[PDB]
């Protein structure tokens, strides 16, 4: 994808992550954990919610096609009326189809960006105290207990301590 | 051995796929369908009321009062009109309605009508309430239109210039209706109306129309070589309708006091039944109950409806690209 | 202690916000409004000239020359027409103009007119310049239309077939106007026009029209049970107009030589005044002076105008997301 | 945002930077400086100028609604004319609203990209001679005078000298 | 000295440039033009067949059978009609066709016609096949329309009410045509038709029309002060056409049995020739052979055509930004 | 550009790369090679092919303007018919022009993304075994023969071997 994270440097998703789109796995001496990151997840939810509400609002403006009857000596007017209804319907078909193809492209790329940004956010916070494995994982060069781990996840980790 | 932290994203068992500008059938974790394809195939009530179903009679047959349509003589209201194409009864006596499309429009765009008596032709100096085999009642006997009255000469060879006034003192505009009968022979003209050429005038505050008969044999239609031209007008609040004839006038008897505004639709459909249902969205292919932005039911609808698209499906990505899962 | 270089971006005190597809009220450093909401609520001059304001008279009243509209008899030009709905004077003698909408269209789409005398009825074998209480002049006396002439019989009970020719040798097409008077009684028909049934023909190179009167009592309108049908035609460059009547013709006296093309608008507005202003963009809600792509004034405009949108605001991001500032 | 720089790894803007959108702060032995980068700023100005001119050009094509009058027996034609004016106006309302929502999304992301690219451009030029602080700042591992600083800013810095 | 691996992308000698929303004339390695600007400036055959070129005669001249248009009397079919504006022959005897636009529409929308004889006027009680200097044949002698027949009185001052029937037993609907002659004098009316006022009725199962002459001098057109009003109707499968006249009727002789559906176009073009070519896309500016989505030839086309845009070029980027090459 | 690779950290293209948009140059003891990367190239071809086919499909829906004739007393209807044809043609002109300007912007950025992703893909696979030169080139810290090179290109390179 555009940002190279989803189906990219992180090769696959986690089937265990049900309550969120993006999150963390950790392993230390005290054991193992996997949980959604609620901040990055909720930011993404707000954005797609805004997009959906905008798509619904821009497609629900008042519109009506009253069918009309014409005499056998009103063939030109009958054809003109049919042209209006066909050509306006045709322009709305373009708008609806193109908007879904365009926004589906962006939505999937926006998710890819969200994953890359979360990864980059952790990489900078860890700085020289961690080795990049190149699969979305960091090997921490010091002992990092559950307190240290939560400090990385919620973004209060100060690399100068270690 | 070293302590580890990993960034990951959701994979799930969703079979949902979307199309993007650059990619077909992309699997994604969460989607929403934007096209409503479910509907109730019936003609339901709306907030404007119940549809008027015309199984037996076209609209002009009801307005002019074709004597097979007496069920529709009652004061009535509607949200829209369902006119069955198979409805056999139109104008019973052969002839055309001038500006028929505009009459059906103004009638159907109203919410209801009251039948108002404009004239009583029992007190007139003519033989009134003429009948025809062309216009049989439902009970079998020969009859005529209920809204317009066939005036012929008084029996001892008399048809003078008869005239009358009606003043619209009702709370709205009235559709009034009349006909001009054209006999096939000059013999029939004199045996019905006495005068070989007649002047029939229909006038109001704004309209000024006069009619002479055009004698000559027309092709046989429903057993008649004679022909009627049918006419209509609108008498506004406070206006006076004046009629004057010495023959050939099929004179206005009952007008239609229009009230309010319906959806102003005439649906020409055979096989979709009227339903005992209420809907926010009535399309011409049935009722829709949906918050989806689009529907593929019909481009013709009334109420608050999703936009029409001729497409089976428009699936919108909500979640992310669905990938085969890896172990954390 | 170590030497340092930092990359940064602008923050400022801008309160401007924009909407994106995914985000409401995003603060940004620089924006531009795309909708013009300022206008001058007046009807101004354009490059096509000054609007013709009709406070007293509708367009048909000016064309037919209703004798309360003598201020408009002068040769005139316009960029567009402002017709005040309250304008009381229309057709003074009761009756309808055939194809009134098409007459108002062709007249209003011209840039100017010259009144051309088609006929002088002083030399005709009739009593010309008939008057009516229905058509009072502004000075009070009973008068008639200036553009069409009420011809009645010559005093010693005479109205023969009178005919005349006019040849259009002017530099353009001419609107010519006439009427057919329909008396209420057969008595009035003979006391005005002598003949009980008349033939009035109006013919040119292309048009072939004839008219007979339709006697019968119409409802009283402005003190008249009589009625006139009003007609119009276009006499092209070099064409000959021929008129022939033995009664009931309200004959053409003055035609209108149309020149050029205006904005071809008739604005039906009460409360927006004509202004002593010049504008590149005149909307029906007032004049606009803007380079913005959109305006919310009116969908009806003339000149070079921003596109109409029913929206208060469309703010476009120029700068970047405005963030709370940090110290370098 | 999409590229993670603005309100991202660089947490806030500079109130002092008035004559440009993107620029530099430096500190060395000779003191302190903050100035807009005119090249990256002028490239961004040209792009938004092109966008605005395109938006104005695509919305200013000749358009006119002549109001029409109809008789009481021309109700169908009157309704058909009203339908044309309503439905074309409705399609233009969609175009205008959607274009502003779409281009506002892209404009803000394009600025984010411009900041990230400037940062990345400096990071590569400095190479192994500087430590990334993770806030858009680089600590240079050698003495870097005003000559050295201007050499980084205008992009003639050769890391092999140091 | 160290082993090296480098990532690179294509540069080439392409001079192709594209416009983006933010950038003009961006060089790119591969592009495609979306607007077709090539066409064959001829009117070609389509899958619906060969265009009917009318160099000499307008459509109404062919239908009514102007005697200078005898080349078109043959049964014919077309995909569309090319009517040269310079075509001199219309209605030869001065007068207008009622609903001319609707006649040209219904005729041109058919795929072909057969000329059907409705009546033989040799057996009628009138002098038939009247001629005029206004309607000269191509060979020079005075003639008349082939489709309608000028009936005058029988030589010993006789014109009774003559009537006839035609029954449409053909496989389709028939256009039938007639005229009403209006003499300039009451003298000519009696020297042609005997009766000072006539009744001419044209009736079918659905249509009921009658006509009286309107005597009076019209301006001289092609040597005639007389005038004809031209009329038309559609006789549906199985319907009976009845005509009845005692004078002034230019009676229906030949009707047109319409079959199928063409492109239903009448192209008014002078200088584009009919071509011996076949095309999938025929525009009004010539034939197009293209898979490109757009063309700038004409907004008017038939067949399967690229969409019309008034633009020289819309170049789409396929490849990437073309940069000056560097050595690997 | 948006992703900073094309006319960016890789300053120019290669005139030799004819059969592909993106590819590799290598130098080792055994000599020199330059070839297109068929996987990244073919992925890009599929995407632009899909885009082009979508653009052609969305513009080829059935459309027709039958010319009409009007009498001298049908001026209002004549003007209404002309308005329909002008205003629908005007909306299609907007759609066609805007779609080309929008998709040309995205196509060029999508190519830029494809180059950056290929570079990043190699950088991660090499990991600590290579030095980034900052021009799209990597200096490999161990001897890397043609077998080793093809292993980097086709993505089976295991950095723990060296
Ligand atoms: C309006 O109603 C008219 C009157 O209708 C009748 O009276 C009302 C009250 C009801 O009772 C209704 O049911 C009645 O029909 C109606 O006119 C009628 O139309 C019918 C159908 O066209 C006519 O029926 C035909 O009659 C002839 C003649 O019948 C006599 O002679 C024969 C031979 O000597 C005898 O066998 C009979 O017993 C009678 O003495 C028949 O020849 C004909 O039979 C043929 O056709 C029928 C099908 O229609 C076949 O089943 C047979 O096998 C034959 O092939 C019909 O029976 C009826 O004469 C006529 N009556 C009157 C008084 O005019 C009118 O049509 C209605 N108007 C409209 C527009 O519908
Ligand atoms: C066209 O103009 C017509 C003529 O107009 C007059 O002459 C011109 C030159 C001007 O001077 C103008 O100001 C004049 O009005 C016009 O016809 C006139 O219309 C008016 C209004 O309808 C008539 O006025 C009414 O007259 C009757 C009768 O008046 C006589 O008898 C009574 C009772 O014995 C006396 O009190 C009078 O002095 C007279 O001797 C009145 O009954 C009536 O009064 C009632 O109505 C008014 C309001 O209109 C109230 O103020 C009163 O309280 C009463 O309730 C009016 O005064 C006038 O008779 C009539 N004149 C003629 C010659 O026809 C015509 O209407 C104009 N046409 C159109 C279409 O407008
Ligand atoms: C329908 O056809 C009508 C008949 O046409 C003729 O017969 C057919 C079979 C062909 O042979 C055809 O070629 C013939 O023309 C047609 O009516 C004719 O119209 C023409 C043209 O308007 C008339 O020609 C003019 O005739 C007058 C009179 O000529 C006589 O007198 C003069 C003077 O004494 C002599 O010099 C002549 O020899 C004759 O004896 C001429 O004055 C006039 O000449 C002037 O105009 C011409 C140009 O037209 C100039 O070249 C000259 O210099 C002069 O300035 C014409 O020659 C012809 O008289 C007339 N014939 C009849 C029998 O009516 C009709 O117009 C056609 N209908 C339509 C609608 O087109
Ligand atoms: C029927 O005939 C009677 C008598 O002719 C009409 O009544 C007359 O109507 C006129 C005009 O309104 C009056 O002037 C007479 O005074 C009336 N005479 C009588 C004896 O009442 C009556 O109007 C006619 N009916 C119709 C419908 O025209
Ligand atoms: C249309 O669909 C709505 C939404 O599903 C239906 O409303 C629900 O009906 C059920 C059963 O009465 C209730 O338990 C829900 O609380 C209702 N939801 C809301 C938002 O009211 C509605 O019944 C359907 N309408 C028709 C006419 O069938
Ligand atoms: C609206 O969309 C639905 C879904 O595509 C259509 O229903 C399908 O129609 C096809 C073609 O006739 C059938 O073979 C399938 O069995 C239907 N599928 C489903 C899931 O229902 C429907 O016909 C479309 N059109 C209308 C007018 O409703
Ligand atoms: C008024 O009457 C006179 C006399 O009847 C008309 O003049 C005559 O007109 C005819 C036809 O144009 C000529 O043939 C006569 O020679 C004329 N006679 C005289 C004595 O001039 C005059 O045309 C009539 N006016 C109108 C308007 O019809
Ligand atoms: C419309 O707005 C323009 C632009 O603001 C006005 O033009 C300016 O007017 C002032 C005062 O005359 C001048 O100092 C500027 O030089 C003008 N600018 C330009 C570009 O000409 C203009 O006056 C306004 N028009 C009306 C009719 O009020
Ligand atoms: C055009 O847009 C302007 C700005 O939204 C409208 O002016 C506002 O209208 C509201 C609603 O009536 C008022 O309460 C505000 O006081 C106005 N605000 C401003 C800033 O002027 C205007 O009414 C819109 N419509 C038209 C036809 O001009
Ligand atoms: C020509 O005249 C003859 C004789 O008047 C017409 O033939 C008569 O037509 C009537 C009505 O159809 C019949 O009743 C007679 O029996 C017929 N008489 C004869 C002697 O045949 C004939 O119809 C007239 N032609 C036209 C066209 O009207
Ligand atoms: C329209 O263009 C097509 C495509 O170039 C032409 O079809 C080709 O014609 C040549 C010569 O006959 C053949 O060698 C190709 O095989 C054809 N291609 C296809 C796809 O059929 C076609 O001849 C042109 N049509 C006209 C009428 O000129
Ligand atoms: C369609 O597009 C082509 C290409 O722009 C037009 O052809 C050019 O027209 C210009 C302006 O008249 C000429 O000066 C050039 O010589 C033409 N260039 C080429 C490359 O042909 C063409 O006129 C456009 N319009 C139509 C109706 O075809
Ligand atoms: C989801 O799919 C996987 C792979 O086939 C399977 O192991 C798992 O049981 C599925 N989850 C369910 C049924 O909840
Ligand atoms: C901008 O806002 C800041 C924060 O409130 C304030 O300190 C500063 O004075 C403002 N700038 C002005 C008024 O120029
Ligand atoms: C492409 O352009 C370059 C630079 O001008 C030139 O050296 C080369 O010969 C060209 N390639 C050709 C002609 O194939």
């Amino acid at each position: 994808g555009l940002f190279g994270a989803i189906a990219g440097f992180i090769e696959g998703g986690w089937s265990g992550m049900i309550d969120g789109w993006y999150g963390f796995h950790h392993s230390n001496s005290e054991g193992t954990g996997m949980a959604a990151d609620q901040k990055s997840t909720q930011e993404a939810i707000d954005k797609i919610t805004n997009k959906v509400n905008n798509i619904v609002d821009k497609m629900n403006r008042e519109f009506e096609v009253v069918n009309h009857e014409f005499s056998e000596v009103e063939k030109r007017i009958n054809m003109i009326n049919d042209k209006i209804d066909d050509q306006i319907e045709d322009l709305w078909a373009y708008n609806a189809e193109l908007l879904v193809l365009l926004e589906n492209q962006k939505t999937l790329d926006e998710h890819d960006s969200n994953v890359k940004n979360l990864f980059d956010e952790v990489k900078r916070r860890l700085s020289t105290n961690a080795i990049d494995a190149g699969n979305g994982c960091f090997d921490i060069l010091h002992k990092c207990n559950n307190e240290c781990m939560e400090t990385i996840k919620n973004g209060t980790y100060n690399h100068k301590e270690y | 051995d070293p302590d580890r932290i990993c960034i990951g994203y959701q994979s799930n068992n969703s079979t949902d796929t979307v199309n993007t500008l650059i990619e077909q059938n992309v699997p994604v974790t969460q989607t929403m369908e934007l096209v409503e394809t479910e509907k109730h195939p019936a003609y339901c009530n709306t907030d404007l009321g119940t549809p008027l179903e015309l199984r037996d009679c076209k609209i002009e047959a009801v307005i002019y009062g074709n004597p097979k349509c007496d069920i529709h003589l009652k004061d009535q209201g509607w949200s829209y009109i369902v006119e069955r194409p198979s409805a056999p009864e139109g104008m019973c006596y052969p002839g055309s309605v001038e500006n028929l499309e505009e009459l059906r429009f103004v009638f159907s765009n109203a919410a209801s009508y009251k039948r108002i008596r404009l004239f009583d032709y029992s007190r007139w100096n003519v033989t009134s309430s003429g009948t025809s085999k062309a216009c049989n009642a439902s009970t079998g006997g020969q009859a005529f239109y209920r809204s317009i009255n066939w005036l012929t000469k008084k029996k001892p060879d008399t048809y003078d210039f008869n005239e009358g006034s009606y003043v619209n003192n009702e709370d709205g505009d009235i559709i009034f209706l009349w006909g001009i009968h054209h006999p096939p022979n000059t013999k029939e003209q004199t045996t019905l109306y006495k005068n070989a050429n007649t002047l029939s005038s229909v006038t109001t505050n704004t309209i000024n129309r006069s009619f002479q008969p055009n004698i000559g044999p027309r092709p046989l239609v429903r057993g008649q070589q004679g022909r009627m031209d049918y006419y209509w007008g609108i008498l506004k609040r406070g206006e006076t309708l004046k009629i004057r004839t010495n023959g050939n006038l099929i004179a206005p008897e009952f007008g239609y006091l229009l009230k309010g505004e319906s959806h102003g639709r005439i649906i020409q459909n055979e096989d979709i039944p009227i339903g005992n249902c209420h809907t926010k969205c009535q399309t011409y292919a049935g009722a829709i109950n949906s918050s989806k932005p689009f529907q593929n039911a019909s481009r013709h609808y009334m109420g608050e409806c999703p936009k029409y698209v001729k497409k089976a499906s428009l699936r919108l990505a909500v979640g992310l690209r669905n990938t085969p899962s890896i172990e954390p």
